[PDB]
């Protein structure tokens, strides 16, 4: 299972 | 921010953590809550084991997550 984060941005 | 520093915490600058379905014929990527970390998620994880019922299944498709929409 990959896993990874984002910023919360548009 | 805008320095070189380990752990980016501070007002307005939050984080999000994303997870991949186990399944091939799936690989979507559903968000958790910012309580939870990817350090202590399984392996096996799939669109079953999410935390929200409006993407809580593997015949949901992924989520428009471009801008806002
Ligand atoms: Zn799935």
């Amino acid at each position: 299972a990959r896993t990874k984060q984002t910023a919360r941005k548009s | 921010g805008s320095s070189g520093s380990s752990g980016e915490i501070s007002g307005f600058g939050q984080c999000l953590v994303w997870v991949q379905c186990s399944f091939p014929n799936c690989g979507k990527w559903r968000r958790l809550c910012g309580n939870i970390d990817p350090s202590v998620l399984p392996d096996n994880w799939s669109c079953d084991q999410n935390t929200d019922v409006q993407y809580n299944r593997c015949d949901i498709p992924e989520e428009t997550w471009t801008g806002l929409e």
